[PDB]
RNA sequence: ACGGAAGGGCACCACCAGGAGUGGAGCCUGCGGCUUAAUUUGACUCAACACGGGGAAACUCACCAGGUCCAGACACAAUAAGGAUUGACAGAUUGAGAGCUCUUUCUUGAUUUUGUGGGUGGUGGUGCAUGGCCGUUCUUAGUUGGUGGAGUGAUUUGUCUGCUUAAUUGCGAUAACGAACGAGACCUUAACCUACUAAAUAGUGGUGCUAGCAUUUGCUGGUUAUCCACUUCUUAGAGGGACUAUCGGUUUCAAGCCGAUGGAAGUUUGAGGCAAUAACAGGUCUGUGAUGCCCUUAGACGUUCUGGGCCGCACGCGCGCUACACUGACGGAGCCAGCGAGUCUAACCUUGGCCGAGAGGUCUUGGUAAUCUUGUGAAACUCCGUCGUGCUGGGGAUAGAGCAUUGUAAUUAUUGCUCUUCAACGAGGAAUUCCUAGUAAGCGCAAGUCAUCAGCUUGCGUUGAUUACGUCCCUGCCCUUUGUACACACC
């Protein structure tokens, strides 16, 4: 139905919309970074970060809703999309985690 | 049935790769096919203002995107076909199946 | 109310306009992204959009 | 706050079945996405129902996210009268 | 604000309130007895018992059929 | 920092040499002046002025002449379901059902009409808050530790005596040695990967069928499965290159600069991208929903509609286009480009016929895209004729009539076309602009805004005469010497 040449970046588009989204909405849990992995009828997106049992919440709620959230937005089959969390390796080393604990570290108000 | 995978990706070494293992694998199957076809990867320009306003000197950049496309003509019944996605998997490939 | 947009808002660049800023000016139609021009100077990288020459 | 009963109705239902509101940022549309009513009314609606601070919003690019909480679930949960363990927001 | 001399006539023309008057819907007066029911309603099948068909000066109006109501005797 | 102060090191954004419009003419563009309701804006030494991709129907501009709408929220008292808006035909307004607005009524009918320290919104304002991004710094040019040495010290040497090099890149280095960043380094569109797979998007030798020449090797074309080791025109990959090979001339015979039986060239292989510890009160609270601060929240600076407006002329300024005529206007004819561009609540890209000198659509065995535009038949050449030592045939700019289109609207011609009328322009005075390659430029295509077409911008196609190694006179920069009474540090 779309030529690759426009769907390519429509998914491009869809990712960068996904990343912005996530680190908006998720810059007072300590977000880092996503993945994606596509495979017929089931689309995985994972939340590589450092709390992963705080950023599922209780009982998941917050990645139920969050799932739901991505399926009403970008129209897809319902409850074909499912998102997890793990936790990064050598967290230290991406800037954005640095930058979100000196936010944290600002938010404390420390010299 | 003169199927047709067709990769859609921009990842270099990860469509020579995948293109690679598909053919191995045809290879090592003993199954009649063609060779794995390269459309000319295709450049994507976008020549936009280096700066918000009108300061400074004229200067522009030139985003470029690079997205190879490829295909193999195989013949295979649809739980091969399935078995050997499923094997050799690697994140962000685009594959697609047709059938002529 | 159907007296507030009278005028019709279908096509121009009243309708063609950036997801982000809403502005009307510097859009790009091309691989129809429709994004401002520096909104995708910013988020390029992300995107895919490389800066090669 | 000042919509019709059957709009009001119709977004406490869709937040009970579903949890969360899209919304496109297109006022006096009066053709909202997946729902008859205004798009207006229901950006409006939400938004007095944030400054009541029982639901949450985030903009993402002009987009409206509308994301309930738990005393938004609880006040919606006694305004629709509804029996314990009949239809929970949070099903997997 | 220089350019708004404001040279046209005072005209702020906020909407009424509705102003209350006395007790409506005249039916009839009966004293002990049934006060029959008036205003036969527009026999089209879009009215719902709903539009009351007061004739004030030979005129006729429906709520339902917003845009397409003209009749003539 | 400042020099008309020592100097040197450089730059075709400067020259000895030489080409190409601008300064003389006609036009769209952008800026200042004026009028007006409004022609509102920001930006002014290279670092304003076809810049905000900002060619202005309306939408997007903030500027106006007018009538409508709130998103007005902590908590209530006052007429409190004998009750209050948004959606209404009506004497009058109106592109209209904007009852917005009077003696009279309504699709629904607690969804409260009013007030405060909270404040949700804004093209109202400050780069006297600035992020964030660009330009200039600084385009092939400059900085920083560690250990030594000078110095009480702040600091200095390190980072240059002699100097090749479109870079303090380097040989050699006086007290230095040893590292780091910028640079150098990192790369296809710019090939020949003839080791190997690569287009029902390819070839010739013959392969089935064909029109014409002697039944004197066969020839161009066709529908596509009607073929037989293959990649000679275009993409790749663990791995190819040219490292200025090898020699002759110049250097206490030490970096380098030059000429020559071969590969794509031996000036660094072509152009660019990413990019110097620090600065500019350089552009953006005025196309960005980054946002405290003085501005609104019952006629609001937000939004919506009609008509105006970046579209007005006594005037100056630079970018760009057309000319000054056997080269060009030409016309009837031959043969040609690479990256790319193009349809899901949209039916889009002008492929062969009908309404039709052409322009809108009526059928899609062409399009999720090298095959339909398209292998981009245009941009430059060859038979023929006029301007034939011109007050006009170069100049369709300088005006009117008509023939045509998405668009619920194009009048101060949205754009094309068919005619009719050359009021300017004979290498163009002082100043300045850009350029060594296959470069400026002779000329047309693709994409941006798009409803229409660019002259603007980012990418190619036929070729170029005599330097490229050579200096400050003006456009300047840098280093170190030198002089200070300077620190929001010559403003």
């Amino acid at each position: 139905l779309i030529s690759k040449k426009r769907k390519l970046v429509a998914d491009g588009v869809f990712y960068a919309e996904l990343n912005e989204f996530f680190t908006r909405e998720l810059a007072e849990e300590g977000y880092s970074g996503v993945e994606v992995r596509v495979t017929p009828t089931k689309t995985e997106v994972i939340i590589r970060a450092t709390r992963t049992q705080d950023v599922l919440g209780e009982n998941g709620r917050r990645i139920n809703e969050l799932t739901l959230l991505v399926q009403k937005r970008f129209k897809y089959a319902p409850g074909t999309i499912v998102l997890y969390a793990e936790r990064v390796q050598d967290r230290g080393l991406s800037a954005v985690a640095q930058a979100e604990s000196m936010k944290f570290k600002l938010l404390n108000g420390l010299a | 049935i003169k199927i047709r995978i067709t990769l859609t990706s921009t990842k270099v070494k990860q469509l020579e790769n995948v293109s690679s293992n598909i053919v191995k694998n045809a290879e090592q199957h003993n199954l009649v096919k063609k060779g794995p076809v390269r459309l000319p990867t295709k450049v994507l320009k976008i020549s936009t203002r280096k700066t918000p306003n009108g300061e400074g000197s004229k200067t522009w950049e030139t985003y470029e995107m690079r997205i190879h496309k490829r295909y193999i003509d195989l013949e295979a019944p649809v739980q091969i076909v399935k078995r050997i996605t499923q094997i050799t998997i690697e994140p962000g490939v685009d594959v697609e199946v047709v059938v002529a | 109310e159907n007296v507030w947009f009278s005028h019709p808002r279908r096509y121009g660049k009243g309708s063609r306009q950036c997801r982000v800023c809403s502005s009307h000016t510097g859009l790009i139609r091309k691989y129809g992204l429709n994004i401002c021009r520096q909104c995708f100077r910013e988020k390029a990288n992300d995107i895919g959009f490389n800066k090669f020459r | 706050m000042l919509m019709p009963k059957e709009d009001r109705n119709k977004i406490h239902q869709y937040l009970f079945q579903e949890g969360v509101v899209v919304a496109k940022k297109d006022f006096n549309q009066a053709k909202h996405e997946e729902i008859d009513t205004k798009n207006l009314y229901v950006i409006k609606a939400l938004q007095s129902l944030t400054s009541k601070g029982y639901v949450k919003t985030q903009f993402s690019w002009q987009y409206y996210y509308y994301t309930l909480t738990e005393e938004g679930v609880e006040y919606l949960r006694e305004y629709l009268n509804l029996p314990e363990h009949i239809v929970p927001g949070t099903y997997i | 604000r220089k350019k708004k001399v404001y040279t046209t006539p005072k005209k702020i023309k906020h909407k009424h309130k509705k102003v209350k008057l006395a007790v409506l819907s005249y039916y009839k007066v009966d004293a002990e007895g049934k006060v029959t029911k008036l205003r036969r309603e527009c026999s089209n099948p879009t009215c719902g018992a709903g539009v009351f068909l007061a004739n004030h000066k030979d005129r006729l109006y429906c709520g339902k059929c917003h845009s397409v109501y003209k009749v003539n005797a």
